[PDB]
């Protein structure tokens, strides 16, 4: 893995966050460019 | 050793016409310049008219050549302007030099020149530089070689090799480039290959004339449990049995604007196709040197399916027709480069969505010999013989059926047997001979003459020969008759009896 | 009233379904209705979830994984204007992954954008749809990966009751679900809209109207509203949105709400309500008006300083923008009318203090209108100031003829540019000469033709199967860089043969010294078919020297 892109990003966000949920007022160059760890993957989650 | 002086010092190759003058030549004393831009089908000639060189007096300029097998020595008592003696320039199709597990070329002076060869991929020329050993004497264009090329740097390896008589199903490990919506599908190229010795670029011509057939293979569905990755495959059909294939896989990638990912490409493997029943062994022709001998001899089969075995032969014993035991014959009478963009609209549409939207905070069996020879034959009988080809001692190919008659014997429709005589009161003569033990005698002629008078002759047919137990004249005048007797067979007529003398009262 | 309901701001509905119900009273949506990441979804939680109310969208609508969705025949609108646009597109509609059917029946026209449904594996009823009467340009449509495209989908429209049109020359019925036609007006009524009958409405009405001829009856409207009665414009009121006309009261309570508290201090300019005076005029206290400022335009400072122009909302952002304090890059890659758009709203662009950026932009640079200085204060990797870089079908920089431009500072750029001629000329134009390295423009990699000047053949002579062709001498000025001549033939059944065919490469002449016995190259080609004609024209080859170029001639064997 390590590039988490595409239609596998969307499906490991809910599996990360299948009971919280994200958030509403960057995935790309953060999470499939480069390695991307839980941290930002929970930043990105409520 | 044919060797060829050049006029001027120089010859310039622009053509197969031009490449035409050095065939044959081994030596070449000169200079060489070769700029074909086009024509169909360039390697084949191309080979056959100046593969035997093998020594080259002046430079080798390679320029424009839009569209070598025994040169291993370049000497260069003459120099390009510069001191170069190799001089690559704008090489749009170059792929291969040379194929370089084989090839040997020694350079003696000089140097080269490598500079806008898109597709000429610098692993190459460092190689060149390794055998010609020109390293340290130098010019190579890092930025307009191999720039425009698939340089693969990954192997793949295949797992499930299977076979069939007309198929060949293969299997080999996923592989993904860092970001896997990069790949767009792989793609296998096959071709029949007697031998073992088949390079990549063996008949790739930029007229169509491709001799690895393409198979394009979309991506699987990428799993995220590693144990359920699933591993691309793909079954081709229609292949010829017991035939070599030559079978290898390279993959297909987008191109990163940041980091080039290279993708992977498979070493080339060998197939065998499983063995089938062969087919009919073609011509076979049955001829009779004698009573009892017959040969046939067969071509084989045009499908071997596999190496041939032996033949199962049959021969039969035929019976005559019926109806000749009955007859009386006496009686008168740019899709990639679109491809490309497509795939990179879809891919940049989704990064901006996701962008937006997220927020952080009896029987023989010939062996080795394509003929026959069979005895223990009747004489002038015929024979029905059948053939078929074994690869394998079982499964014999379907039978090829010739009729073969056997030479008559000379003397076996011959009368053997004195002519016997008897007289009669009313002057009728019955007439008794020994009938022969070819075949079976259709009839026979009896010929009557009177001492002074014409021959007279009579057809006595086997059903008058049987029920009269031979002939009986009637109404004969008086005085001697000599008398003879033929017999007629299938093969022919026989030989006329002794002539036997009865004479008639008056 | 035409619009029963009220109005509502623009939303962004996640993770649940409490938030859906906002929509319980509003009928048109000032802005952009997002439905996205629904993944605890059923069947059952939108078996009676109805919003009748909603007519016209502003900006667009985006569905994005609403898991247990099935059809929008039940929970939705005629009208979406496309103001804003998402990335060109006012209908988006990505992963939905149980819609079977789309059930829009009630819409019927979108004035801006195009319409994108990618990746559902579900859905049906779409070649029922005629997307033609919805949007003036359809070819910017992208629907593909899609349970329809499989040839899996059991279209069956209602009914023959449904009303069918020809489309790539295919006689077919339009039906959004197996209960809902396509409603397909007269070509008389044009956008207007038809009644049950199919009457036309009256001029001002957009898609439908409850009555034929009464600006009061109608679903939607054309250009403006007011006072439920739609008006080709609004006498002291102002525009709004582009859609909507409202008072002095109403753009003061704005301003109000947000000198009180992103958020623009509305201004009036030429009667409407703008969010912003345009450039050359200033912000008058007193009364909101934009008065015409003296001297020092609309600056436009861009975020971390530099932004990239990938796609029609991109390039909204700048929209009445002249000094962009920061650098472009353009990487558009297709669409139609992207001259158009670009122009429109970059047109107006007259100073860029960084770098000029072109990468992979596939789809001439023209639509700057009025760029005129590049301060380059910013360079790209290597001091570069203007960087053109796999521009697969660029032809034309700008008209120099006509256009005018300066850099101050910087090197030029241009490797991989197939169809691109013009270098030279911005070069003397721009005062840039004298100032690239070797290989910051590729010798080859750009334009692999643009020849300036006509040859003419001298002597032609046919026959049935061999033809004489012969044409005048060129000498470059430098004489050593002509390489050759390239003579091309081909068939020609008519005279419409384009140069864009059989080559022959001809050597130059032998140079003599005497004018009279001047050598003038020429070739006879063989082979050739009786009463067949060829196009024919010939082009000269060096190593600026632009060569020359001959006409398309026609030339006809002998019978």
């Amino acid at each position: 893995n390590q590039h988490l892109c595409g239609s596998h990003l969307v499906e490991a966000l809910y599996l990360v966050c299948g009971e919280r949920g994200f958030f509403y007022t960057g995935i790309v160059e953060q999470c499939c460019t480069s390695i991307c760890s839980l941290y930002q993957l929970e930043n990105y989650c409520n | 050793p044919k060797v060829c002086h050049l006029l001027e010092g120089e010859k310039t190759i622009d053509s197969v016409t031009s490449a035409q003058e050095l065939r044959g030549c081994t030596v070449i004393n000169g200079s060489l310049i070769i700029n074909i831009r086009g024509g169909n089908n360039l390697a084949a000639e191309l080979e056959a008219n100046l593969g035997l060189i093998e020594e080259i007096s002046g430079y080798l300029k390679i320029r424009r050549s839009y569209a070598f097998r025994k040169l291993r020595l370049i000497r260069g008592e003459t120099l390009e302007i510069g001191n170069y003696s190799f001089y690559a320039l704008d090489n749009q199709n170059l792929r291969q030099l040379w194929d370089w597990s084989k090839h040997n070329l020694t350079i003696t002076q000089g140097k080269l020149f490598f500079h806008y060869n898109p597709k000429l991929c610098l692993s190459e020329i460092h190689k060149m530089e390794e055998v010609s050993g020109t390293k340290g004497r130098q010019d190579i264009a890092l930025k307009t070689n191999g720039d425009q090329a698939s340089c693969e740097n990954e192997l793949l390896k295949f797992s499930y090799i299977r076979t069939s008589f007309d198929k060949i199903l293969l299997r080999w490990e996923p592989y993904w480039p860092p970001d896997f919506r990069d790949l767009l599908g792989f793609m296998l190229f096959y071709k029949e290959a007697p031998y073992q010795n088949v390079t990549e670029f063996d008949g790739q011509d930029a007229c169509g004339s491709n001799s690895w057939t393409v198979v394009d293979i979309d991506p699987p569905l990428r799993s995220n449990d590693p144990k359920s990755q699933n591993h691309p495959g793909w079954l081709m059909r229609g292949l010829k049995p017991w035939t070599q294939y030559a079978i290898f896989v390279k993959t297909l990638v987008t191109f990163s604007d940041e980091r080039r990912t290279y993708g992977a490409k498979s070493d080339i493997i060998y197939v065998q196709t499983d063995a089938t029943n062969p087919s009919v062994p073609l011509d076979p022709i049955s001829v009779s040197n004698s009573s009892s001998q017959i040969i046939l001899k067969w071509k084989p089969p045009s499908d071997p399916n596999g190496n041939i075995t032996h033949y199962l032969v049959f021969w039969e014993r035929q019976a005559e027709d019926s109806e000749l035991f009955e007859l009386d014959y006496c009686l008168k009478g740019s899709q990639i480069l679109k491809e490309l963009e497509e795939s990179s609209f879809r891919k940049t549409f989704e990064d901006y969505l996701h962008n937006v939207v997220f927020v952080p905070r009896p029987f023989e069996k010939v062996v080795n010999k394509e003929s026959l020879v069979i005895s223990g034959l009747r004489h002038f009988t015929g024979y029905r013989i059948e053939l078929q080809a074994c690869n394998q001692d079982e499964r014999c190919s379907v039978a090829a059926y010739v009729s073969a008659r056997t030479m008559p014997e000379a003397k076996a429709d011959d009368i053997v047997g004195p002519v016997t005589h008897e007289i009669f009161e009313n002057n009728v003569v019955h007439l008794m001979w020994q009938e022969p033990k070819n075949g079976l005698i259709v009839l026979y002629e009896v010929s009557y003459r009177r001492y002074g008078d014409e021959e007279l002759h009579l057809c006595v047919s086997r059903k008058h020969f049987a029920l009269e137990r031979g002939c009986r004249l009637r109404g004969l005048s008086p005085g001697n008759y000599s008398v003879r007797i033929r017999a007629t067979s299938l093969a022919g007529n026989g030989s006329w009896t002794e002539p036997t003398y009865f004479y008639v009262t008056d």
